[PDB]
RNA sequence: CGUUCUUCAACCAACGGAAUAAAGCUACGCUAGGGAUAACAGGCUUAUUCGCUCACAGAGUUUUAUCGACGAGCGCGGUUGGCACCUC
RNA sequence: CCUAUGCAGCUUUAGGGCAGGUUAUUAUUCAAUAAACUACCUUUUUUCUGGGACGGACGCUCUUAUUAAAGAAACAAGAGUGAGCAAUGGUUUUUACUAAUUAUAAAAAAGAAAAGCUUAACUGCAAUACAAACAAUUAAAGCAGGGGCAUUGUCGGCAAUAAUGCAUUGAAGAAAUA
RNA sequence: UAAGUCAGACGCAAAGCUACAAGGUUUCGCGUCAAAAGGAAAAAAGUCCGCCAGCGAGGCUAAGGUACAUAAA
RNA sequence: AAUAAAUAAGUUUAAUACCUUUUGCAGCAUGGACCAGCGAUUAAAUGCCGGUAAUUAGCAAAGUUAAACUAACGAAAAAUA
């Protein structure tokens, strides 16, 4: 009788000369009328995203067959294509996560604080539990 | 977009910009508008000059004793207290309250704008220089109750705030500035006995 | 709410069960005290219409009007109120009309503090 | 992500798993994991009625990391207060505290250029030294090192303290590492009524067998204070160090290799090494030398007697590094940024006395600035006007006269700026 | 927890710490022979029932049914 | 706290996970028992035991043992008898010298070791000590206490 | 006997699914409420109904005597409807 | 007349029970058990809705009007779906090819078909974002291990937008305790 | 504020449903009422001007008015 | 809705009770004939969040209960010698 279907936001997220972070989303389309340019990538879906840090660019190609094509792009900070800019974005993204700490305030807290440690799995943290649960170091060989 | 929670869009930029600029120092380091700013002024026009007017009321004197008036054949407008009086000698007027002066004094008032008699009038525009009127202060006193009541329907809603305004009474003496016309002189003493305690 | 010593204050005046039943007159005192609050605000347009009437029954008297005597006030920079000038109209009628013929003609002798400069 | 809400960062494995743990002491983690003041000073506050002594010397002591990491500036509106704040419960607890929460509680404030009050300061020291030092034989290396340090920063000259602090430390000097000896040392040259005492003599022997544990910065101090302490080399302390300087002169930083140098050079034991130690100079001068080393490097240079070359031109690069100091003037460039060099820290004010000094020795060096039109000492002079120009005020007859002997020196006496 | 639930459960004295509670017969040397009873499975069924179950778990409370005769 | 009919907190998995029996012991760091010792409250020239600890202030209220964990830097020796402890204690002890012992109690040893004088005051013998532990705790302890402890000199 | 990990299944399609399961009559009816909501009357609307004008095609056959249409516009509140504004 | 945390009486091949009689089986010299028949006891019998009943509908996708940011309702309108594929997945080579889907201007260094080898339709983790009351739902750089095709690139299923179901209870493989 | 609210109404301007009807119904942009006294249009919830702490026989204006009713050519 | 604001005392102007419930009530929606007396978020235990103090708390009386605290990276070198 009635009834409608959920709506899915597609669409541009930023515009030219805009400041993106490595995995930021700037486009939400169901097929590909824009294309993935320098320093950008391609789900499955067609969503495209930041791979380094710097602003977004947008570009028209004509093709060999006379159809037109639509990039994005990031470009660097000061225009630096080097292999060494690879170092600097490392550090941008751990300053900017002391940045947002600042500003939120030491109550909103960002790491867990259990009564009980989390168990070791192949060198990581993992979030599932073992058989029996045990004091660290409280027990001598044999 | 559909949701209504507030979006933290904003938030995320501003952390982004922060921490490009900690890191990464500009390369300019002056703005030609921060340096050729001058110096703060009050406007950019001349100010408007005031005009003057003729004080008010001061006190002149005291009063030693019972006194007596009588008629007179003069008139005049004088302004006091915001408003205009039409006065006479023996009038009684009532003004808001007066501060700086007490009972049985004497006042004189400058502001005279009109006086006339039974054959000239003279015209002030808007005050008539060399001209006054002396009165006596009779009374510092607190009018009747004012009740103030207000009251919204079926809103629960009333305010009782009863009040007493504060106001003063003066006699009018003389009225200084215009002759009579001839033969409407009195004759005969008039007014009290004052004592001057305002020399300047 | 009122008390009784205040309800029965208020309703000294009034008719029947109003002025000694407490039910009755304290909402007979209420809405009273609502009429006074509009009565008070329209006392000061009311007043200031019956001073224009007075002005202007005695500018046409003389052939005038009373809205061409306003303007011609401010034009001589005279600044007496209408709750003057509606008097002078009524109780000094020779005053009155000296302030016209100024307006009018302009035919008055000016004074100056030095009478022989 | 998905746990925390949009713009809350996620969790570092790291903090994680110290956090989550079986066992207590969750307020002092939280304390030593702070990041900024404000934060520590959150932390404090929300946790007033359980504070303790051992908080309060955890709070102080890491004034000094958070100090270390805003550095290329002095200390900031927000550290200060929170020190303010600190002494109050310092008194409070003054007569609860042992000998190492006193120790970590002088180090701390003494690293933020704080001054303990006259009063507080005395009761600190009483806890110390009472009950003759019975009490300072149940402490760590560590422990001792920092009272010897910390209190020498603070000032306290009491006769009575350090003598009692002196004979019981004298025994354990043997047993002590490198590193804490030559603090030691440290301290007895800058008191100068222990410069003949046996307990001087106690310690420069027991350094002889330690010198290869000492540290880089450790053994340029040491080496600076034993010339100072033993002109004579009875100990045998600079014989050995000088030798160690030579085997080891191109694997220390640039920093301890000009702090030795200038100290061999003022010694009179200058040797043909000049031409090994100008070359790291040029290699590494945009980093490492901050205004006072640079200072140290003239010195000793000039002492030295070398003299400019065509292929290394050391003082013409000196002048520009000088220059650069002064204006502040920092690069974008992203090998800049990532090596960190000291000339992109920003601009900090440097006394007259250091500008005086350095004009003193750039005129004696025997360089021109004015006439030619690139000069090696051109950029200096010219960076100098600038900012005198700024600090008029604190110019007076003597400073300008002694600035004008310099610019006569030089080459500069036409009252003209200079032309860079 | 979202921030509005995990108040309340707060502010009605919530303190859990562990997924279950520890069993003091398991601590060496206190072990009570008298006090032996077989360790059991937790049930997660909650009790829904609007007459005798959680007045949290139901908007307003229900008539008892009645009783056999 | 209901939510209209949703019932969001019910549709959550449960975990019956039992937690690990040593968290019914006391709590004691390393560095807290340094800071006694220094203070004077502590006398570490002779072997301490649980009822110097309990005297001393360091432990509250003992109903089953003390753990000893965490890390000091520790000059002198030390000689402490715990009923349990972890390695990074046991490294820093005996890095200076000292000798870290878990020893075994039960129910009624442990009343004894620290309350002597409650027996004594009445005429009655001191709990007597256990023979041996159960084996599946092997690797938990390293001798079995005795009521009366044997002090030493260190 | 209990715990963890890797996994799956049934009724939940009234598809945020749970009191394990599970149909009707009341004109013999009872209580608590609503004009938040129907049946009669009033109100708004005028599709429909009715009337008038333009249109003069077509029948009568010189006549718009009389009858009368496609189509368009306007009016009425009396026909069949729509809404739920007043009163439970 | 409609709406309730509704109440009561009556009815039955609506659910459950056996507690009188009859009947069946078994046992001692007025008894015990019950998927039967009669009697009796107790419980259930949605909501939306241009009033209610009758009819219809309830999950999830695509498209139309409210213009060319996103979002936006009615018992408004026009169409799909509760799967399929051991290759129709992964990856290399060749070229007289450039289609089709429920619907649709996707796509040329890309696809489809043909030929060859394969199982990444993996194990353990994850910065940062889209969306969003919450629950869940969506995209994903990167790190370690073992692999596939190439020979230094790609593979954590399928052009994309639908093919689904919380917790509880039950069951299976393995491992750790007791 | 771990509060109240989850019955909304109309004017101008658009679209769906109805009959390019309804003081109809469903969305959407602005305003007003709701919770707003005072002035103008006849009475005047939603239109036009404009937001009331109190008193006063001072003055200037808005919308709207200026042969009588009824202030002002 | 029986009053209010004024007045030369002749009169003139302004002005559809209250409560409850509602998108909206002078309401042809609800309740009250009038007066006096009576008549409705109270107490206990526990938890959460502010304010004000004590500076651990209770017993006992040199010894015991309750609570609280208990390792995180030993990182500073400011010597015009
Ligand atoms: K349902
Ligand atoms: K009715
Ligand atoms: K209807
Ligand atoms: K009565
Ligand atoms: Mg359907
Ligand atoms: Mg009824
Ligand atoms: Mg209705
Ligand atoms: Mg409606
Ligand atoms: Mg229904
Ligand atoms: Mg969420
Ligand atoms: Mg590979
Ligand atoms: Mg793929
Ligand atoms: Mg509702
Ligand atoms: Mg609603
Ligand atoms: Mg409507
Ligand atoms: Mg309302
Ligand atoms: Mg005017
Ligand atoms: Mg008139
Ligand atoms: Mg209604
Ligand atoms: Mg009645």
């Amino acid at each position: 009788q009635g009834g409608k279907s959920h709506a899915k936001n597609w669409g541009p997220k930023f515009g030219d000369g805009e400041i993106v972070f490595p995995g930021m989303i700037i486009m939400r389309q169901k097929q590909g009328i824009y294309s993935p340019g320098y320093n950008v990538g391609r789900g499955r879906d067609y969503t495209i995203f930041a791979k380094t840090v710097g602003y977004v660019e947008y570009s028209k190609l004509k093709t060999e067959r006379g159809k037109t094509r639509r990039y994005i792009h990031v470009v660097p900070i000061n225009d630096d294509w080097s292999p060494e800019y690879q170092k600097l974005a490392d550090e941008l993204v751990v300053r900017r996560a002391e940045v947002k700490r600042q500003i939120l305030g030491h109550h909103v807290h960002t790491e867990p604080a259990f009564h009980f440690s989390l168990p070791q799995r192949n060198g990581n943290m993992s979030w599932l539990l073992n058989s029996v649960h045990k004091f660290p170091g409280t027990t001598t060989l044999a | 977009v559909r949701t209504k929670l507030p979006s933290k869009r904003p938030f995320l930029q501003t952390a982004s910009h922060l921490a490009v600029n900690s890191l990464v120092p500009s390369v300019r380091t002056n703005r030609w508008a921060d340096l050729i700013k001058g110096p703060a002024v009050r406007s950019c026009i001349p100010e408007i000059p005031e005009v003057p007017k003729p004080s008010e009321y001061t006190t002149i004197g005291t009063i030693e004793g019972p006194y007596t008036l009588n008629l007179e054949r003069v008139f005049g407008v004088v302004e006091l207290a915001g408003s205009q009086y039409k006065v006479t000698p023996d009038d009684v007027i009532f003004t808001n309250l007066l501060h700086g002066i007490e009972v049985n004094e004497v006042v004189m008032l400058e502001r005279v704008m009109l006086l006339g008699s039974r054959s000239n009038t003279i015209i002030g525009r808007p005050y008539i220089p060399g001209a006054c009127v002396l009165a006596a202060v009779e009374e510092h006193f607190l009018d009747g109750t004012v009740h103030v009541f207000k009251r919204k329907k079926r809103k629960r809603y009333r305010r009782y705030k009863p009040t007493r305004p504060m106001m003063t009474t003066l006699r009018i003496l003389k009225v200084l500035g215009i002759d009579p016309a001839p033969g409407d002189e009195l004759g005969i003493p008039s007014g009290p006995v004052i004592k001057i305690t305002n020399t300047e | 709410t009122f008390s009784r010593e205040q309800v029965f204050t208020f309703a000294k005046n009034f008719t029947g069960r109003a002025r000694n039943v407490y039910k009755v007159a304290l909402r007979r005192v209420e809405r009273g005290l609502q009429h006074s609050y509009v009565g008070r605000k329209e006392k000061k347009r009311t007043i200031r219409s019956l001073w224009i009437q007075r002005i202007n029954a005695g500018c046409r008297e003389h052939g005038f009007a009373y809205s061409a005597l306003i303007n011609g006030l401010n034009q001589e920079n005279i600044q007496l109120n209408r709750k003057v000038l509606s008097e002078l109209a009524m109780h000094e009628p020779d005053s009155f009309k000296a302030v016209l013929d100024q307006v009018r003609f302009m035919k008055g002798q000016e004074i100056y503090a030095n009478v022989e400069p | 992500g998905t746990i925390f809400n949009t713009g809350v960062p996620g969790p570092r494995p790291e903090v994680a798993q110290k956090l989550s743990t079986e066992y207590q002491g969750h307020i002092l983690r939280m304390i030593s994991l702070a990041e900024s003041a404000s934060e520590l000073d959150e932390v404090l506050w929300s946790s007033k009625k359980h504070l303790r002594p051992v908080h309060i010397a955890r709070s102080c002591l890491k004034l000094e990391y958070l100090r270390t990491k805003e550095k290329g500036r002095e200390v900031s509106e927000p550290i200060k207060n929170l020190a303010s704040e600190l002494e109050n419960y310092v008194e409070l607890y003054s007569t609860k505290f042992t000998i190492g929460q006193v120790s970590q509680l002088v180090r701390g404030l003494s690293s933020i250029r704080r001054n303990i009050q006259p009063d507080l300061l005395l009761k600190l020291a009483a806890v110390v030294v009472a009950d003759d030092g019975r009490q300072v034989q149940l402490a760590n290396e560590m422990d001792c090192r920092d009272l010897f340090f910390g209190f020498f920063s603070q000032g306290f000259d009491n006769e009575l303290f350090w003598k009692r602090l002196s004979e019981s430390v004298l025994p354990r000097l043997p047993y002590f590492n490198a590193d804490v000896v030559s603090t030691v040392l440290r301290v007895v040259s800058g008191l100068r009524f222990l410069h003949n005492t046996e307990f001087a003599h106690a310690t420069m022997t027991a350094l002889v067998p330690k010198v290869g544990d000492l540290s880089p910065a450790r053994l340029a101090d040491a080496f600076f204070s034993a010339s100072l302490l033993d002109p004579t080399d009875v100990s045998g302390l600079n014989a050995k160090l000088e030798e160690r300087f030579l085997r080891e002169f191109t694997s220390f930083p640039i920093k301890d290799t000009v702090t030795m140098f200038q100290t061999v050079t003022v010694r009179r034991h200058s040797t043909p090494e000049l031409a090994a130690q100008v070359a790291p100079l040029v290699a590494a001068q945009a980093h490492q030398l901050p205004v006072r080393h640079l200072r140290r490097a003239l010195e000793g240079m000039v002492t030295a007697g070398w003299k400019d070359t065509a292929e290394i031109p050391l003082y013409a690069i000196l002048a520009k590094q000088a220059a650069r100091l002064v204006l502040g003037k920092q690069s974008a460039a992203t090998s800049a940024i990532l090596g960190k060099h000291v000339d992109n820290q920003g601009y900090q004010r440097t006394p007259v006395q250091l500008l005086r000094q350095l004009a003193r020795i750039f005129a004696n060096t025997g360089l021109k600035a004015g006439p030619g039109a690139n000069q090696p000492l051109a950029p200096y002079f010219a960076a100098l006007q600038r900012e005198l120009e700024g600090r008029l005020a604190e110019l007076d007859e003597q400073v300008t006269d002694d600035f004008a002997e310099s610019f006569k020196k030089v080459g500069i006496a036409e009252g003209a700026r200079v032309q860079i | 927890l979202h921030k509005a639930y995990a108040k309340k459960l707060l502010k009605l004295g919530f303190k859990r710490r562990f997924w279950t509670d520890p069993d003091p017969q398991m601590v060496p040397g206190f072990f009570d022979p008298s006090k032996y009873k077989p360790r059991e499975r937790l049930n997660g069924k909650p009790n829904l029932r609007p007459d005798i179950g959680c007045p949290a778990l139901r908007q307003s409370q229900r008539p008892l049914k009645k009783l056999p005769r | 706290l209901y939510d209209g009919g949703q019932l969001g907190l019910v549709k959550f998995p449960v975990t019956r996970q039992i937690p690990s029996y040593e968290v019914l012991y006391n709590q004691l760091g390393v560095s807290k028992l340094v800071e006694f010792i220094q203070l004077g409250l502590l006398d570490h020239t002779k072997t301490i035991t649980m009822k110097e600890l309990l005297n001393a202030g360091c432990v509250s209220s003992l109903k089953y043992g003390v753990l000893l964990y965490g890390n000091v830097s520790l000059s002198f020796p030390i000689n402490i008898e715990v009923t349990a402890c972890d390695d990074r204690a046991r490294r820093s002890i005996e890095a200076a010298g000292g000798k870290v012992t878990r020893v075994y109690y039960t129910k009624d040893g442990l009343e004894g070791l620290l309350f002597p004088k409650r027996f004594t005051d009445k005429n009655l013998p001191l709990p007597r000590p256990a023979v041996a532990w159960h084996p599946k705790f092997d690797g938990k302890f390293d001798a079995v206490g005795q009521i009366p402890p044997v002090y030493e000199a260190v």
